[PDB]
C-alpha cells in the first residue's frame, strides 16, 4: 500500500546543523540514518502521549499544552507554551 | 507505615503458583511495588482531572493513567483487566 | 454481612480500602465508584504478573519461597517490568549475571 | 577553506545562532504521518507542532553534545553510530 | 499595607497564590502564612533570573531580554542550571562552547 | 490554561533592572518558569502534610518543600526572602 | 559526641573492587579508589541532608527509614523494601 | 578458554558478586560514614538502623549502577581497565556533572 516515509523529510543538512550546535566537528555518514531512527522513536512517544491527553479530553484537536503535558511524561519541561 | 497490602499479594501468589512461599523481605519489596504503582497512577489521574477541570476522578482518569504509565503490552493487558473488573462490578 | 467490593469485582485485591486511600490522598474533590475497581484491578493484574514470573525464576534455581533476589531477575528480564521500573531499587535484589562478550576469552 | 576549519566555523556560527534548524513543513508533515498512525482524523494546532519542534531540536541537539563527548573519549574527532548508542544506553533511553 | 502582597512587601499577588493553592488539590486547608511565602520565593526567583538575563543582554548590547538572554543567563549559573537542569526554553539555543581538543 | 503573572514579571524586571525591557516571547518563558517552580514546591508541600498527617499546607511545609527543590545555596536565599515576607505580613498586619 | 573525622577511608579498596567486581568490571584502575570515595560522599551528603530536613520537618530527632525512602524520591530514585 | 591469569581470577570475582545479593561495604564503616556525614546538618541527630541500612542498599546500588556505565565507558575506548575519565564521562551524560 502507500509509502508513509516522512522521516525521510529531516534532510542532512538539517541533521548536521543540529550537531554543529551540538559542537561536532566531523560527522561519519552513517550518523544520517541513526539519527533519523532515534528522532522517530522520540517523537513517536511524544505524539502517543500528546494525543493520549487529547483524547482523553475527548478533542480531536492535539494542543500545545497536550504537548507540554506529554514533555513532561518523557521527563522533559518545555518553556514558552503556556499562554 | 506506609500502606500493607500483604494478605492480598499472599491471594494473588496462592492463584498463581499454589507451590510457593514467599519471604517477608520479599513480601516487604512486594508492598513498596503497589504503593509506588498507587501513587504513580493516582497522581497521573489527578494531573487529568485538574487539567480538564474536574472535580472527580472516575475509571476513565484511571484508565488514562495506566496508558501513559504502563509499557506497550503491560498496558493493554492492564486496560483490559480494569474493563472487566468493571464490568463485572456493574453487573454485580 | 453484605458482599464485599471485591467480591462484585471478582478480586482479591481491597476495592473498599482503595476507594479510601484515593480519597485520603486529595487527589481530587471527589473520586467515582468506578475508580478504585479499576484501580485495584491494575494493582492485582501488575501483582499477578510480576509473582508469576519471581516464582518461575524461583523455580529456575530449585527454591521453593521467593526472596527478593527472584524478584530481581523476573523484573531485569522482562522487556516491560524492566521499563516500568526502570528507576527501582529492589532492596537485596543484586543485579543480572552478564558480563560483557569483549571482556570473555574468545 | 580547509573542511576541519570550515566544521570549525560552522560550529560558531550554529552555537551563536537560535534558530529551529529542521525545516517548517517537514517537520510538520512527519507529526501528522506519526499522529495518524495512533488516531485518523487527528488536528494539530500549529503552536502544537512548533512545541514539538523545539522540544525535538533541544533533544537532538543535547543528544549530539553526548554523542561528541563519547566520540573524544575514544580519541576520535568524528561522530559515529557506536558514540550515539553508548550515549543512548548511559541515558536509559535504551536497554 | 493594604492588599495581601503590600502587608508583605510583594510585588507578586498574594490573594491569588492562596486561590490558586486551594484549588489545586493540595491540601484539605491552607494557611494564611503559605501563600505568602510561596509569592516571597516566586518573586525572588524572578528576580534572580531577571537579575542575570538582564546582564546578558547588557553584555550583548541590547536593552531587550528575548529567551536566548534567559538561556545564556541560566546556563552560565550552576545554581539555575541545577534548578532547571530539566527544562528546554524554547528559542534559547546553547551556549558557545567547543570543546579544546577540537581547535586547531 | 495556564496561570498568568506579566503584570509581576514585569514590575519585578523594573526593580531589578529598571532600564531593561522583555519581549513577549521572553515574558512567555517566564510565565512557564513562575507556573513550573508553583507547582513543583506546591506538589512537595502537598506529599509533606500527608506525610505528616497534617490537613493543612502552612508556611512551614513551603519553607521545607523550598529547601527539599532548591540546590543548597539558592534555597538560603529563598527561605530567607520567605521568611522576611512572613515576618512584615505577620508583624504589622 | 566523639567528634567523628576521616571515615570516607572505611570506604576500602576491597569494598570498592567487590563493588565493580558487581558492576562487571574485569579491571581496575589504582586512581579509581580515590575518585570512587569522591563520588560516594556527594551522593550520601546530597541524600541525607534530604533525609534529615524531612527528620527536622516533623520535629523529630530520628531519621527513619521512610525519611531516606522520601530523600531518594528527591534524588528520582525509587527504593523497594522499607515502607515496612 | 584462557587459564588463570588475572584477567580469569577477575572473571569469577565478576561471575561470584553478579550471583549475590550481600551488601559488599562493611556496615559499621558505612555506619560511621553515616554518622560523620550527618554531624554536620545537626548535631545530637539518631539514625534508625533501618534507616542506615537503607542508605547502605541505595548507595550500593548507585554505585554498582556507576560502575556498570562506567564499564561501558572503558570499553568504548578499548580499554578493559577502568580509569576515572570513565567515570566522569558517564557522570557527565548521566547529568550528575552535565
Ligand atoms: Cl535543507
Ligand atoms: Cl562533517
Ligand atoms: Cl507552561
Ligand atoms: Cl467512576
Ligand atoms: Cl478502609
Ligand atoms: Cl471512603
Ligand atoms: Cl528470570
Ligand atoms: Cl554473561
Ligand atoms: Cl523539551
Ligand atoms: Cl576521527
Ligand atoms: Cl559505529
Ligand atoms: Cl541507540
Ligand atoms: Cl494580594
Ligand atoms: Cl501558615
Ligand atoms: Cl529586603
Ligand atoms: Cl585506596
Ligand atoms: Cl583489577
Ligand atoms: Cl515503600
Ligand atoms: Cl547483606
Ligand atoms: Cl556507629
Ligand atoms: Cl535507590
Ligand atoms: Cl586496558
Ligand atoms: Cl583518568
Amino acid at each position: 500500500k502507500v509509502l508513509r516515509d516522512n522521516i525521510q523529510g529531516i534532510t542532512k543538512p538539517a541533521i548536521r546543523r543540529l550537531a554543529r550546535r551540538g559542537g561536532v566537528k566531523r560527522i561519519s555518514g552513517l550518523i544520517y540514518e541513526e539519527t533519523r531512527g532515534v528522532l522517530k522513536v522520540f517523537l513517536e512517544n511524544v505524539i502517543r502521549d500528546a494525543v493520549t491527553y487529547t483524547e482523553h479530553a475527548k478533542r480531536k484537536t492535539v494542543t500545545a499544552m497536550d504537548v507540554v503535558y506529554a514533555l513532561k511524561r518523557q521527563g522533559r519541561t518545555l518553556y514558552g507554551f503556556g499562554g | 507505615r506506609k500502606e500493607s497490602y500483604s494478605i492480598y499479594v499472599y491471594k494473588v501468589l496462592k492463584q498463581v503458583h499454589p507451590d510457593t512461599g514467599i519471604s517477608s523481605k520479599a513480601m516487604g519489596i512486594m508492598n513498596s511495588f503497589v504503593n509506588d504503582i498507587f501513587e504513580r497512577i493516582a497522581g497521573e489521574a489527578s494531573r487529568l482531572a485538574h487539567y480538564n477541570k474536574r472535580s472527580t476522578i472516575t475509571s476513565r482518569e484511571i484508565q488514562t493513567a495506566v496508558r501513559l504509565l504502563l509499557p506497550g503490552e503491560l498496558a493493554k493487558h492492564a486496560v483490559s483487566e480494569g474493563t472487566k473488573a468493571v464490568t463485572k462490578y456493574t453487573s454485580s | 454481612k453484605a458482599k464485599s467490593r471485591s467480591s462484585r469485582a471478582g478480586l482479591q485485591f481491597p476495592v473498599g480500602r482503595v476507594h479510601r486511600l484515593l480519597r485520603k490522598g486529595n487527589y481530587a474533590e471527589r473520586v467515582g465508584a468506578g475508580a478504585p475497581v479499576y484501580l485495584a484491578a491494575v494493582l492485582e493484574y501488575l501483582t499477578a504478573e510480576i509473582l508469576e514470573l519471581a516464582g518461575n525464576a524461583a523455580r529456575d534455581n530449585k527454591k521453593t519461597r521467593i526472596i527478593p533476589r527472584h524478584l530481581q531477575l523476573a523484573i531485569r528480564n522482562d522487556e516491560e517490568l524492566n521499563k516500568l521500573l526502570g528507576k527501582v531499587t529492589i532492596a537485596q535484589g543484586g543485579v543480572l549475571p552478564n558480563i560483557q562478550a569483549v571482556l570473555l576469552p574468545k | 577553506y580547509r573542511p576541519g576549519t570550515v566544521a570549525l566555523r560552522e560550529i560558531r556560527r550554529y552555537q551563536k545562532s537560535t534558530e529551529l534548524l529542521i525545516r517548517k513543513l517537514p517537520f510538520q508533515r512527519l507529526v501528522r504521518e506519526i499522529a495518524q498512525d495512533f488516531k485518523t482524523d487527528l488536528r494539530f494546532q500549529s503552536s502544537a507542532v512548533m512545541a514539538l519542534q523545539e522540544a525535538s531540536e533541544a533533544y537532538l541537539v543535547g543528544l549530539f553534545e553526548d554523542t561528541n563527548l563519547c566520540a573524544i573519549h575514544a580519541k576520535r574527532v568524528t561522530i559515529m553510530p557506536k558514540d550515539i548508542q553508548l550515549a543512548r544506553r548511559i541515558r536509559g533511553e535504551r536497554a
